[PDB]
């Protein structure tokens, strides 16, 4: 019973129509700013990437390793940590992931910005699970 | 949505034997374990985070460990000067919550208690209200009982008694027993005063004193 | 590098206060700020935090409107409003700091100021008067300074200008009947001392905004 928990992150853009997209729909799961960054609390968790954006467009998405060092998905390769937490909003000493899209690839927008908090430790891992709708 | 369930809510031990404190955690989580030392009317002092975490100025005896949900505080030998409240809290910079604390107590020799008789002011006296007291200092156990002999005669329900904590090095307590009566009914009765039972006397022992001597 | 709690006292139900935490060593903005109450012979509940520089209001569930938190950097000092104070509420009030090693996540609660106290009740201010527990009959024995008839707590207790630690014993206070605070502090001493010795016990009553050092003599 439990010990699965995973964090999601949901992206959705809408489109001078190669100019900063004015849809913007970043979505942290069970994120509420006023209770504050959620912090993992379960041994093993997985992270995912979600095209919200419709596929109706040239333009593309990402999110860049940046101040972090260990980037998304990487992480997910049984990186093993002691504590840590997730926040849209800048986290004092926080690792920023850059939240960002292009139209087409020729352009570029610095559209969001994810930010995370670093634990040094054992317990946490990274980890693997599949794709489902869920 | 998270807390944290404080075990145990009290002990006692001898000195320099291991002493282990845990913290349940209500809906298990990371690292942001932390554990805190207060002592008696005191300014809350930073012991350990993330279990594993010492802050300098920290003795090594002390040491945190993580048992999944269960979270232990474990002190390899009682130090006397440990003695005080201790709080375990789980939490960042953001949200955090405490668990209902556990004080640790001292368990030591039979200490006898000392004893000093105390007759009001003379100025006190001015009010037109008086007040005795009858001094215990550094005694072990704590429970004890205090008489009020008044002309041979016992007293009630004006006797009003403050306890001191366990003492940070002597591990010993002190009483302060106040018997409070009016100017008038101190003129009444002049021989007369404190009485005191205890395990320390083999004999219970009482100091006297007659009015304005 | 140090905090001070400042601004505790007394108030009547429904008033409002604001408190001050000052700090030295460091620059407010960088660390997160949190304040702490601890109810009287009972367990400790977070309050909340402040961020200056990110301006983040972070509060416990117990009082989201009831306080609010801030601070100044100017001032390099914290504040807290607090309104329409309840029974509950009456407590010692410290504010603290926060630092980790990692940065962005777990961390810890390092350094702390003194604490105030805060009491919620319609007795107004009153002041002690202060009379001299005086040398005993016994050997060692011991002596004395009495306080009686005051409202509310706290009292600050001295001997000698604090020249005098071992052996001090100041009393926990306790409650008259008549619905005033009354202490006793103490020290035990030599027979020999007692000649040539000068003990004097200063005392302070915040609510009284009294201050006496009263001589003890046989
Ligand atoms: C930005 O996009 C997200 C993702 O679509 C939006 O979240 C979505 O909110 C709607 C309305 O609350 C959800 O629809 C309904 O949700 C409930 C469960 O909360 C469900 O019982 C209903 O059947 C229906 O699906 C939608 O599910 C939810 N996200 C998902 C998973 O699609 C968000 O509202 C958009 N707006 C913002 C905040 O920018
Ligand atoms: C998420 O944040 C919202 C911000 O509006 C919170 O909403 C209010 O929070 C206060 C906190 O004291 C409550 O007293 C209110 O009842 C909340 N209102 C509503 C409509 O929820 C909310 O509590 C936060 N948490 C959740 C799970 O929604």
């Amino acid at each position: 019973y439990h010990k699965h928990t995973f964090i999601v992150l949901y992206v959705d853009f809408k489109p001078c129509f190669n100019c900063y997209p004015a849809g913007v729909n970043i979505t942290l799961a069970n994120f509420n700013e006023t209770k504050g960054p959620l912090c993992v609390d379960t041994s093993h968790f997985t992270t995912k990437y979600v095209a919200v954006y419709a596929n109706v467009g040239r333009w593309s998405a990402s999110i860049n390793t940046g101040n972090c060092p260990f980037s998304f998905g990487k992480v997910n390769n049984f990186v093993k940590f002691g504590s840590v937490c997730f926040s849209l909003k800048d986290i004092p000493g926080g690792c920023a992931m850059p939240i960002v899209a292009n139209w087409a690839y020729s352009k570029y927008y610095t559209i969001g910005s994810l930010y995370v908090s670093w634990s040094d430790g054992d317990g946490i891992t990274g980890v693997p699970q599949p794709v489902e709708g869920v | 949505d998270i807390q944290m369930t404080q075990s145990p809510s009290s002990l006692s031990a001898s000195v320099g034997d291991r002493v282990t404190i845990t913290c349940r955690a209500s809906q298990s989580v990371s690292s942001a374990v932390a554990w805190y030392q207060q002592k008696p009317g005191k300014a809350p002092k930073l012991l350990i985070y993330s279990a594993s975490s010492l802050y300098s100025g920290v003795p090594s005896r002390f040491s945190g460990s993580r048992s999944g949900t269960d979270f232990t505080l474990t002190i390899s030998s009682l130090q006397p000067e440990d003695f005080a409240t201790y709080y375990c809290q789980q939490g960042y910079g953001w949200l955090i919550t405490f668990g209902q604390g556990t004080k640790v107590e001292i368990k030591r020799t039979v200490a006898a208690p000392s004893v000093f008789i105390f007759p009001p002011s003379d100025s006190q006296l001015k009010s037109g209200t008086a007040s005795v007291v009858c001094l215990l200092n550094n005694f072990y156990p704590r429970e004890a009982k205090v008489q009020w002999k008044v002309d041979n005669a016992l007293q009630s329900g004006n006797s009003q008694e403050s306890v001191t904590e366990q003492d940070s090095k002597d591990s010993t307590y002190s009483l302060s027993s106040t018997l409070t009566l009016s100017k008038a009914d101190y003129e009444k009765h002049k021989v007369y005063a404190c009485e005191v039972t205890h395990q320390g006397l083999s004999s219970p022992v009482t100091k006297s004193f007659n009015r304005g001597e | 590098v140090q905090l001070v709690e400042s601004g505790g006292g007394l108030v009547q139900p429904g008033g409002s206060l604001r408190l001050s935490c000052a700090a030295s060593g460091f620059n407010i903005s960088s660390s997160y700020i949190h304040w702490v109450r601890q109810a009287p012979g009972k367990g400790l509940e977070w309050v909340a935090s402040i961020y200056s520089s990110y301006g983040y209001t972070y509060y416990a569930d117990s009082v989201k409107g009831r306080f609010t938190i801030s601070a100044d950097t100017s001032k390099n000092t914290a504040y807290l409003q607090m309104n329409s104070l309840r029974a509950e509420d009456t407590a010692v009030y410290y504010c603290a700091r926060w630092w980790a090693s990692v940065g962005g996540a777990g961390g810890g609660l390092d350094y702390w100021g003194q604490g105030t106290l805060v009491t919620v009740s319609s007795a107004s201010t009153k002041g002690p008067s202060v009379f001299p527990l005086a040398p005993s009959s016994k050997g060692t024995a011991a002596l004395g300074c009495l306080v009686k008839d005051y409202f509310p707590e706290p009292v600050t207790v001295s001997w000698n200008s604090g020249a005098l630690t071992s052996g001090v014993h100041t009393f926990p206070a306790v409650l008259q009947s008549s619905g005033l605070y009354s202490l006793s502090s103490v020290v035990t001493v030599p027979s020999s001392s007692l000649g040539t010795q000068t003990y004097i016990c200063n005392v302070n009553h915040k609510p009284s905004n009294t201050k006496v050092d009263k001589k003890v003599e046989p």
